[PDB]
């Protein structure tokens, strides 16, 4: 991810 | 993943001092908040960001992205509400 | 949310869950009013999938909750998949949501709305506590 | 909108 | 693709690109079929954004190029947000590809199809060429 | 961004092999090719990772995520289309 | 993003 | 499937  | 809903409060930061951090992703629609102690995590997204204005909770900001650890000393990066409420008005207005 | 605090509840009536058709909560979301619901376009929501309103613990059953179907996903058009900004859709409800002690609007700022460095907010949602 | 029913708290 | 090189212009016939209504691509997919397009699930794909097939340089304007229209956008029920596994949609187009010269499909392997680490694949794409 | 479609040939590598880059984020569902000087990147997710078997090629992979970067030393990860493909027909079946 |  | 009428060359 990284993103949420 | 917890059961029940969980809350945290958290200072906002300005862009540029947000970009010793992320650098150049930090773009116009997006304000930072965090690296206080506490962080927004994977599964919080799409999620609110909220500051109280003259004794209303006012959507601030999306939670969007972020530290992959999710660590506490780096700042969350939330899609920034003020630059996007022209085109949520003219979408809810057309449909 | 790591380091929180679990919430009073009730507290954040405009606080959504998004749900694909498996029971699982992959997003979070506000809603603006009884037919529309705002979160991440990064979210990637679909019409397949449900929005949960009035929910504080996703693992009780007696909850009164309301599992509200999505009528149309509007993806902001400026949304730019590859550097996540202008990160948001509006979902539109082809079920409008019951305003109630527990399920309510959150204000929408103005373009002009200023909130200096410094102002502590609050974030909520069912994200990990953990990584 | 933007005031809760059940009041947060903090 | 950072450090590829350009493609024979039609040679990888299956290859499309998402972009929404403003042009913007924004991810790729594969032709399964005529009726049936392969994208990745964290793409976000909604009904208002168009399927581009038969497209090798996204800047020329002589290219006859079929712009497809989304029915519906098929999550996999296993898509898990959170870690990003089983990223996987299927796209049904409502109105379906012409399969030609340079329009075609891929094949899709067995659910017991083995590939050794050390073979040699291809990879397409209009991804960055430099970050 | 490049106007016009690229190309590039890589090598697979195991899940193991793959989770030393990687570790516990590699799922059963996943499948890692590159870290061979070459590297998918943003704007390549839901393209093809093709294997030509008997003369035809067939999708073994779904550019997912990788490397924030695009580092050409890191593998990049792609959506294991072996054990999804089953799924793929379900629903093609039904609709 | 983190994810392609 | 799988077999383009345009050959890739790589």
């Amino acid at each position: 991810p990284g993103v949420y | 993943t917890p059961d029940r809903l969980q809350q945290a409060s958290l200072p906002l930061l300005s862009n540029t001092n947000c970009k010793k951090y992320w650098g150049t992703k930090i773009k116009d629609a997006m304000i930072c908040a965090g690296a206080s102690g506490v962080s927004s995590c994977m599964g919080d997204s799409g999620g609110p960001l909220v500051c109280k204005k003259n004794g209303a909770w006012t959507l601030v900001g999306i939670v969007s992205w972020g530290s992959s650890t999710c660590s506490t000393s780096t700042p969350g990066v939330y899609a920034r509400v003020t630059a996007l409420v022209n085109w949520v008005q003219q979408t809810l207005a057309a449909n | 949310i790591v380091n929180g605090e679990e919430a009073v509840p009730g507290s954040w009536p405009w606080q959504v869950s998004l749900q694909d058709k498996t029971g699982f909560h992959f997003c979070g979301g506000s809603l603006i009013n009884e037919n529309w619901v705002v979160t991440a376009a990064h979210c990637g929501v679909t019409t397949s999938d449900v929005v949960v309103a009035g929910e504080f613990d996703q693992g009780s059953s007696s909850e009164k909750i309301q599992k509200l179907k999505i009528a149309k996903v509007f993806k902001n058009s400026k949304y730019n998949s590859l550097t996540i900004n202008n990160d948001i859709t509006l979902l539109k409800l082809s079920t409008a949501a019951s305003f109630s002690q527990t399920v309510s609007a959150v204000c929408l700022p103005s373009a002009s709305d200023d909130f200096a460095a410094g102002t502590t907010c609050v974030t909520t949602g069912w994200g990990l506590t953990r990584y | 909108c933007g005031v809760p029913a059940i009041q947060p708290v903090l």
